[PDB]
């Protein structure tokens, strides 16, 4: 067996950003040349690591991580960034070492009338954690009383969609992300080229 | 980036009107628009969000729709503390906010054209070095208006500054002022000095003017 | 009530800087997207910086560099420090909470920021004569710094068809208006016609009778 990579770069639906989805891949194989060598991504970025040395080397787990973004916000998915994506809804490390794969999926993510399904979130009172996962739906406390489950004044929703047509801008059109990211732990190494 | 635009810069409404302002933005952004309103001399006041959600405390005969490019926002009766600016502000690229860059509503009124009145730099001025010479346009209506200096029949370009005043509170006329700002050297060398004004309400160009020393 | 109190501006020389302040009251400033925002004379609102509820900040191209918001939580109160100040920031400078789709819903009251390198001076006060129904006459009351200069006609008995125009700001970087008024023409050799011109900054009071010229 090798790698379900094409389980995660072409699957069907794909997460909305503040709910990321990870994969955890496991005792395999995998052809990392075979998603450079494809000339299809906008976007593809490695950090402490070169593209190409990659089938080389052994880890012991790598994790995919993907969502929908937007154009203008996929210079958040690195280390070091800030801004509501990068702050509010997923984080990468400063010393994150792995691969940002980014590709315009305007073709299947943006319908006419409205694409309401993605969604991400736009208040939050302290930044996350790199890898941070926050899925609460509360209802957002701006102010000192609190909400009680009611929107309104001070009293925010804290989820916003996206609204994601097939007729846009450039960076106003939505990106599908697939973070990949490499471990090496004391432990047998389980993924390698 | 995301440009903002405002129908007509400046409209006319008398009170119990039906007034509709339009907004439109570069690209396309769903429903994220909000408008606000403005008097001189104080903050903005938030009237509508999301596009068409009335804000709490704002009067009902103001409401919003659009989605998408193209917004408008409705005053049903217009009252008279609506005479303000209106200006419209995009959240998409929240909070990176571009504003439009307004519409003035003011109070409409018969058409009246300015009264024009040219006079010369005083004797006083001119001993200091400077010549300073206004051109007055009074009690007009509507707002939009050009004046235009002649020197000895040149057309000056860069060399004058304009002033208008608010809506009266009795007329509902404007009036305005332009200086033509001359050294006194050059003051000296030229004869006549003009106002050439236009205006809606005159019927060709109306020109003041006097000669130097006469 | 929620209120965003200001404070802070005033004149200062060009490369100066200056603490701009805004206590909030109603609202959490840690946990809302405050933003600075900044309108110039007879300008529309431009948007300057921003404070994340996270922490982040971000700012506007014209201030990248130069100026820096911040806060403190014990005293709710948000911050701008304006360092290395040009004459195009000044601006009248308001805090705002920036509710994002929900809209910019509470604003501050403005704090004016004026940066120049005038020196403060008392203007000179000149005669707009009238001329040979209806006369018009005046007072130019030119190069006077800082602002405001206030007019009047007859120590107030003269009130009816008088207008005082906005001061312009010339390329000198001092501050000029006038003030005219219309009067019957056969009140000219009777009538005395004196402007009443007070400028506080300078502790400067001119009256000045318009006559007719010989």
């Amino acid at each position: 067996n090798l790698c379900p990579f094409g389980e995660v770069f072409n699957a069907t639906r794909f997460a909305s950003v503040y709910a990321w989805n990870r994969k955890r891949i496991s005792n395999c194989v995998a052809d990392y040349s075979v998603l450079y060598n494809s000339a299809s991504f906008s976007t593809f970025k490695c950090y402490g690591v070169s593209p190409t040395k990659l089938n080389d080397l052994c880890f012991t787990n790598v994790y995919a991580d993907s969502f929908v973004i937007r154009g203008d916000e996929v210079r958040q998915i690195a280390p070091g960034q800030t801004g509501k994506i990068a702050d509010y809804n997923y984080k990468l490390p400063d010393d994150f070492t792995g691969c940002v794969i980014a590709w315009n999926s305007n073709n299947l993510d943006s319908k006419v009338g409205g694409n309401y399904n993605y969604l991400y979130r736009l208040f939050r009172k302290s930044n996350l954690k790199p890898f941070e996962r926050d899925i609460s739906t509360e209802i957002y406390q701006a102010g000192s009383t609190p909400c009680n489950g009611v929107e309104g004044f001070n009293c925010y929703f804290p989820l916003q969609s996206y609204g994601f047509q097939p007729t846009y801008g450039v960076g106003y059109q939505p990106y599908r992300v697939v973070v990949l990211s490499f471990e090496l732990l004391h432990a047998p190494a389980t993924v390698c080229g | 980036d995301i440009q903002m635009t405002q129908s007509p810069s400046s409209l006319s409404a008398s009170v119990g009107d039906r007034v509709t302002i339009t907004c439109r933005a570069s690209q396309s952004i769903s429903s994220y628009l909000n408008w606000y309103q403005q008097k001189p001399g104080k903050a903005p006041k938030l009237l509508i969000y999301a596009a068409s959600s009335l804000q709490s405390g704002v009067p009902s005969r103001f409401s919003g729709s659009g989605s998408g490019t193209d917004f408008t926002l409705t005053i049903s009766s217009l009252q008279p503390e609506d005479f303000a600016t209106y200006y419209c502000q995009q959240s998409y690229t929240t909070p990176l906010f571009t504003f439009g860059p307004g519409t003035k509503v003011d109070i409409k009124r018969t058409v009246a054209a300015p009264s024009v009145f040219i006079f010369p730099p005083s004797d006083e001025q001119l001993k200091s070095g400077t010549a300073s010479v206004v051109c007055l346009l009074n009690n007009f209506y509507p707002r939009e208006a050009k004046v235009q200096w002649k020197v000895d029949n040149a057309l000056q370009s860069g060399n004058s500054q304009e002033s208008v005043t608010e809506q009266d509170s009795k007329d509902s006329t404007y009036s305005l002022s332009s200086t033509l700002t001359l050294s006194k050297a050059d003051y000296e060398k030229h004869k006549v000095y003009a106002c050439e004004v236009t205006h809606q309400g005159l019927s060709s160009p109306v020109t003041k003017s006097f000669n130097r020393g006469e | 009530e929620v209120q965003l109190v200001e404070s802070g501006g005033g004149l200062i020389q060009p490369g100066g800087s200056l603490r701009l302040s805004c206590a909030a009251s109603g609202l959490i400033v840690s946990s809302n997207y405050m933003s600075w925002v900044r309108q110039a004379p007879g300008k529309g609102l431009e948007w300057v910086s921003v404070l994340y509820a996270g922490g982040s900040t971000d700012y506007a191209g014209s201030v990248k560099g130069r100026f820096t918001i911040s806060r403190d939580n014990s005293k709710n109160t948000l911050y701008l420090q304006m360092n290395s100040l040009r004459a195009e920031d000044t601006a009248v400078y308001y805090c705002a909470r920036d509710a994002a789709v929900y809209g910019i819903d509470v604003w501050g009251q403005g704090t004016t920021v004026t940066v120049s390198s005038a020196s403060t001076k008392g203007p000179s006060v000149f005669p707009l004569a009238p001329s040979s129904g209806t006369a018009a006459l005046g007072c130019l009351v030119k190069d006077y710094f800082p602002e405001p200069v206030t007019v009047s006609w007859n120590s107030g008995a003269l009130t009816s068809g008088v207008h005082t125009f906005p001061a312009v700001l010339q390329s000198s970087g001092l501050y000029s208006l006038s003030s005219v008024v219309t009067v019957p023409s056969s009140s000219l050799g009777t009538q005395t016609y004196i402007c009443n011109v007070n400028h506080k900054p300078s502790n400067t009071k001119v009256d000045k009778k318009v006559e007719p010229k010989s």
